């Protein structure tokens, strides 16, 4: 009651037909009365001469008065009111409301453009956070409306807070809502779908200061308030699939479980503090009854392990982490196949598990259903060779991969093929070998041998496949004359005698081969012409070279694009490919020409019965069987003693292969030596 | 099911004519 300090502003406010003030009287004088008040000291500070104007500021005459400025004068004072009474509450509920619900119309005028008073607005919204004033509105009746109000003002779209306020307002609504235990759910979706909503980095620009305040709110929320904010997150969810899930609609709780799950995904990337809260109802979706749940749920956590978190995901939650690896033996296989279609990035994007997988994958590559074999195959194709070295090392995987090559399934076996070649390659031009990483390269070295006891099997689609194979990834064409030669031995060094047999087996066809497509020109020719159109032999040539067509024909799958192929092209009768194609039969070419022979021949054919795309894929493959490519200018190279001694694992190859190319043709062998004598 | 190779070491790649 007696106090050190005083207040000394005494004039009136209330304007009365008997006394009457001006409002530009009205508005200075507020103005006074807001400026003392504020420098007052709650403690040493009278507060008994002060009743006065406690009573005046709530008549409703200045709470909805016109002028904006006497409004926002009026609010200011009733602000440090609050601060210098408090604790004991002066005014009543009834009051506070009226109050409370002004004190929303000066932050809602504080996001538009200014009235001149947008200073007395900041003044209000920041001493009501910091004298905590504030949380008075948490103990009244319609608190609920006014808090959904409060928010809605904040997270309005078409308001424009500056960005220095944004710490102040993260605040206010933190505080305000710690005083609440049960949260009206329509707040809750305001907070959260911000999330869903505003994704950063979504548009590539010069600067990004575009900035939000919604967004940046409920970060505060969540990082700051985490602790009781939590509490509410899990009511959230669980009240949206309980909305959503009696709603008359019965399709909507997957699509709306579809976007929680990505709500929680952002959350895990910005403060994954706050998983914990729902990382329940995941367990028990992954073990839900209903496929599509279970389905939806394993995608998630897939999502999860590959992003960026200051925090890591398998020890936090090791609890559901294991149900995850544990989903690649579900009773769904659309599920399975889920699983198994995020490993590719995970393992791009951590190393922090080698185990677990290496102990799952093991089952993936030996599942019942076919979709998911395909699906872990991919990872040798989808994910980079050196990271597959680095983090899959289990020996069952590299033996299952190579098994599948022999599998009764075509679409596995394809790409299987495909994959398990177009592996070895890459796994020679850039991993080298180890003391230790050696344990598996002898599988990675038995792949060759693998690819040519395929032909045994004797398939039309396969021997076509093996051999599109063979020349693409193992033994490519380029670029030198040397390292294809450094390298097939090196494709040799690990055959049995199988793979050898059908090796020098392939290459004796390769000579009878040349021998009917340079008897197919030379009989082809016989259209340029009137040579005997029932002449010399127009009665029995016609019929040697039809009937030696289907000689070449008969080992290619579609036999009926074959002899289809070489008979528009005894149409088309142009002599510039006859001499590119003859010129890659012939034997003995320079390796260097015959790829520039073969490169035209095939890029001309391109865009000119049926397409000749089909004939360019078919004398494509007919040609890997017909020219020399092994056999060629690499002699001389073999010739030439790379070794003096050692590399007896090399010189009984450099034996075994010359110890053949003079026996399947010294047409070509006995030649060289009289050249080096 | 695995499939079995159906040829000889003698009788592969062969081609008859």
């Amino acid at each position: 009651k007696g106090a050190v300090t005083k207040l000394k502003f005494n004039s009136p406010i209330i304007s009365t037909s008997d006394q009457l003030i001006s409002t530009n009287e009205l508005l200075d004088r507020l103005k006074a009365l807001h400026e003392e008040l504020a420098s007052l000291d709650q403690d040493n500070t009278d507060l008994t001469g002060l009743d006065k104007y406690r009573d005046a500021l709530v008549s409703r005459k200045l709470l909805k008065h016109k002028d904006v400025g006497i409004r926002a004068f009026t609010a200011c004072c009733l602000s440090d009111i609050l601060r210098l009474y408090a604790p004991d509450a002066p005014y009543t509920d009834a009051q506070l409301t009226d109050i409370f619900k002004l004190v929303l119309s000066q932050f809602e005028q504080l996001g538009d453009q200014e009235n001149g008073y947008h200073i007395q607005q900041t003044y209000l919204i920041t001493k009501l956070l910091e004298y905590r004033s504030i949380v008075l509105l948490a103990d009244l009746p319609s608190s609920n409306n006014l808090l959904i109000e409060l928010f809605h003002i904040f997270y309005d779209p078409n308001k424009s807070f500056p960005a220095r306020l944004f710490n102040v307002i993260g605040g206010i609504l933190g505080e305000v809502i710690s005083e609440f235990d049960s949260v009206p759910l329509e707040v809750l979706r305001l907070i959260f779908n911000k999330f869903l909503t505003y994704n950063p980095n979504e548009i590539p620009e010069g600067l990004n200061v575009t900035s939000d305040c919604g967004y940046e709110v409920s970060l505060i929320l969540c990082d700051t308030y985490s602790n009781r904010m939590s509490r509410h997150l899990t009511k959230y969810y669980s009240e949206i699939i309980h909305e959503a899930t009696n709603d008359d609609n019965n399709s909507r709780l997957l699509t709306v479980v579809v976007k929680l799950h990505k709500l929680v995904l952002r959350l895990w990337e910005t403060v994954p503090e706050l998983i914990n809260a729902v990382i329940g109802f995941i367990y028990h979706e992954l073990s839900s009854e209903n496929e599509l749940f279970r389905k939806e749920a394993t995608k998630l956590i897939g999502q999860i392990l590959t992003s960026y978190s200051d925090l890591n995901f398998v020890s936090t939650h090791s609890d559901t982490f294991k149900a995850w690896i544990s989903k690649i033996a579900d009773i769904s296989p659309d599920v399975r196949v889920e699983w198994t279609e995020s490993i590719p990035q995970i393992i791009a994007t951590r190393e922090d598990i080698s185990k677990e997988l290496n102990q799952a994958l093991a089952k993936t590559f030996i599942d019942s259903d076919p979709r998911v074999r395909r699906t872990s195959v991919m990872i040798f194709n989808k994910v980079p060779v050196t990271e597959i070295w680095k983090n899959i090392t289990n020996k069952a995987i590299y033996t299952s991969l190579l098994h599948l090559a022999r599998e009764k399934h075509k679409e596995v076996r394809e790409l299987c093929i495909n994959t398990m070649a177009k592996f070895y390659s890459n796994s020679l031009n850039e991993i080298e070998r180890t003391y230790q990483n050696k344990e598996i390269w002898e599988i990675i070295d038995t792949i060759p041998s693998t690819l040519y006891n395929l032909y045994y099997i004797n398939d039309l689609n396969i021997n076509e496949q093996v051999d599109s194979v063979i020349f693409e990834y193992l033994l490519p064409f380029e670029p030198d004359n040397d390292k294809r030669v450094h390298r097939l031995l090196t494709v040799l060094s690990h055959f049995d005698k199988k793979a050898f047999t059908s090796f020098f087996a392939f290459n004796a066809r390769q000579i009878k081969i040349s021998f009917a497509i340079s008897k197919y020109i030379d009989f082809s020719k016989f259209l340029n012409n009137q040579e005997s159109m029932s002449s010399s032999q127009g009665p029995i040539v016609m019929n040697k070279y039809n009937q030696t067509l289907q000689w070449l024909a008969s080992g290619l799958s579609d036999s009926t694009k074959a002899i289809d192929a070489l008979e528009t092209i005894k149409q088309f009768n142009d002599e510039r490919i006859f001499y590119l194609l003859n010129a890659c039969v012939t034997n003995d070419i320079p390796f260097l020409t015959f790829k520039n022979c073969y490169n035209e021949l095939v890029s001309k054919l391109q865009t000119p019965s049926i397409m000749p795309r089909d004939i360019a894929k078919v004398i494509q493959i007919l040609l890997f069987r017909a020219s020399p490519i092994i056999y060629n200018v690499s002699n001389i190279s073999v010739l030439l003693n790379l070794s003096n001694n050692s590399d007896a694992k090399q010189l009984d190859l450099k034996r075994r292969i010359l110890d053949d190319i003079s026996k399947v043709n010294p047409t070509l062998f006995k030649d060289q030596i009289r050249t080096l004598k | 099911l695995m499939m079995e190779d159906a040829v000889t070491e003698r009788e592969v790649l062969v081609t008859p004519g």
